[PDB]
RNA sequence: ACGACCAGGGCUACACACGUGCUACAAUGGCGCAUACAAAGAGAAGCGACCUCGCGAGAGCAAGCGGACCUCAUAAAGUGCGUCGUAGUCCGGAUUGGAGUCUGCAACUCGACUCCAUGAAGUCGGAAUCGCUAGUAAUCGUGGAUCAGAAUGCCACGGUG
RNA sequence: CUCCUAAAGAGUAACGGAGGAGCACGAAGGUUGGCUAAUCCUGGUCGGACAUCAGGAGGUUAGUGCAAUGGCAUAAGCCA
């Protein structure tokens, strides 16, 4: 629901992703930017998204492109 | 009569009778009747079969029928299998679009149970 | 006898070489089409079963045969011998004149058509499929409809396996999803 | 450190109970076209016309206005004609899917709005209980504060009555 | 009344071991014609472990107005 003038992604996460894909398979990416959009060059990486207390590991697939990172890290515990 | 949308619309004003199709509202019904050439205030009776074939030819342009149900089921299933926030809200029958769950979630939660 | 004539001239010699049969008698045939209508709820009232069989009488032009319960089972709370459903078996050209009446009229009518299944075979070369709606036939008018009861249709063939079975109806251009 | 800085999360949870409201269940009405009559307000990191593009939210360009001057800003119930004809309906709009707009570093948790599609409950509400004595109740729109954005709340204004 | 005790003809006792009867039916009788189960598997609208349909397996494991025993396909079983 952001305008159609381009998606948003935090710059530090962008540079982390480029350094991760250019250097081959790496460790999970620890990030707090739940608001960043999942881009096609992130397919294959597992980003550890902060959820408030932990960094939830999220293995990115082609079906996730377009979502925000926080959509795969629930912040509230309910049983 | 019957349409490429299997469903059988009632014999009443064409603009409202075409709404019985799943996927055709008022705007799309008016657009179908305009692109076909039929008035909106004429009943489904008094319509020639050549005119109903015309309406079928126009409704064939839209994905409006069990096909649309299939595309909606596919999207909800993709959400649920992805495990995203909306997927979890769909799994538990809770409101998906940010509505409050403290009170007033009766459409998604159904009749209340103690 | 449209497909009946179409049977003895066209689908025999393509099948005769498709399976390399020695005699023409080895090709599968179509003995009978039997339409079953399991009412089940007629125990509440039997006025609805006669008109239910009145529909099946209009689909095939034959007076139906009211089936009775073979044994009491309480799981559906019936006594043995209760009128539980009607059926009609079709043989000869009345089977054929009906066999084209659905494959060319019964196929292009079902709501949200997706095609028939290729797995619904008995295992020895006999096909069976169920239609959910009765207003799919030209005979039964939409105006006169007290209920939306369906019915089962099974195809009895002299085929020995499902491969020979599916090959026969495929020759009649059967929708196979 | 019970002080201070930061990022993310929460205050928005959800078996359930209550208070206060909004929208309805329709024909004294819904929809379509045409047309009539207000008051009170706000505006400079603001109100923003006209014109062009967009189905629309809006966008581009760009006057005027620190304002009895310009803008917000088309009042709506009403009235005329047509249609619907008592049905879960051309009532009702919940919910959900898809596509977008704008603000904002940033709309995932958790914004408002638009378009297409879908069309829950609801057919007047048990025990009980509330407000109101006249331009009042009832009903219909309008504006402002807070405010980047976010009113069914609050505070005010007039129409019918 | 039926079975066992009862000792391969009959019969055979106990406060021995187990069960039933004190009816039903004008068809559930007569005759002629026809028919052949139980159960399970597979496929099939609602339909489900279990309804009706189709096929295969199976071969009487079913049925017999009612206890048990002996019978029953030429059916004594089922239908007209």
């Amino acid at each position: 629901r952001s305008l159609k003038k381009g998606p948003f992604i935090d710059l530090h996460l962008l540079k982390k992703v480029e350094k991760a894909v250019e250097s081959g398979d790496k460790k999970p990416l620890r990030t707090w930017s739940r608001r960043s959009t999942i881009f096609p060059n992130m397919i294959g990486l597992t980003i550890a998204v902060h959820n408030g207390r932990q960094h939830v590991p999220v293995f990115v697939t082609d079906e996730m492109v377009g979502h925000k990172l926080g959509e795969f890290a629930p912040t509230r515990t309910y049983r | 009569a019957r349409i490429a949308g299997i469903n059988i619309p009632d014999h009443k004003h064409a603009v409202i009778a075409l709404t019985s199709i799943y996927g055709v509202g008022k705007t799309r019904s008016k657009a179908i009747l305009a692109a076909a050439g039929i008035a909106e205030d004429v009943k489904i009776s008094e319509l020639s079969e050549g005119q109903i074939d015309t309406l079928r030819d126009e409704v064939a342009k839209f994905v409006v029928e069990g096909d649309l149900r299939r595309e909606i089921s596919m999207s909800i299933k993709r959400l649920m299998d992805l495990g995203c926030y909306r997927g979890l809200r769909h799994r538990r029958g809770l409101p998906v679009r940010g509505q409050r769950t403290k009170t007033n979630a009766r459409t998604r939660k159904g009749p209340r149970k103690p | 006898a449209k497909l009946h004539d179409y049977y003895k001239d066209e689908v025999v010699k393509k099948l005769m070489t498709e399976f390399n049969y020695n005699s023409v008698m080895q090709v599968p045939r179509v003995e009978k089409i039997t339409l079953n209508m399991g009412v089940g709820e007629a125990i509440a009232d039997k006025k609805l079963l006669d008109n239910a069989a009145a529909d099946l009488a209009a689909i095939s032009g034959q007076k139906p045969l009211i089936t009775k319960a073979r044994k009491s089972v309480a799981g559906f709370k019936i006594r043995q011998g209760y009128p539980i459903g009607c059926k009609v078996t079709l043989r000869g050209e009345r089977m054929w004149e009906f066999f084209e009446r659905l494959i060319t009229i019964a196929v292009p009518r079902i709501r949200d058509f997706r095609g028939l299944s290729a797995k619904s075979f008995d295992g020895r070369g006999n096909y069976s499929m169920g239609v959910r709606e009765q207003i799919i036939f030209p005979e039964i008018d939409y105006d006169k409809v007290d209920r939306v009861r369906g019915l089962d249709i099974t195809i009895t063939t002299t085929a020995k396996s499902d491969e020979e079975g599916r090959a026969l109806l495929a020759a009649f251009d059967f929708p196979f999803r």
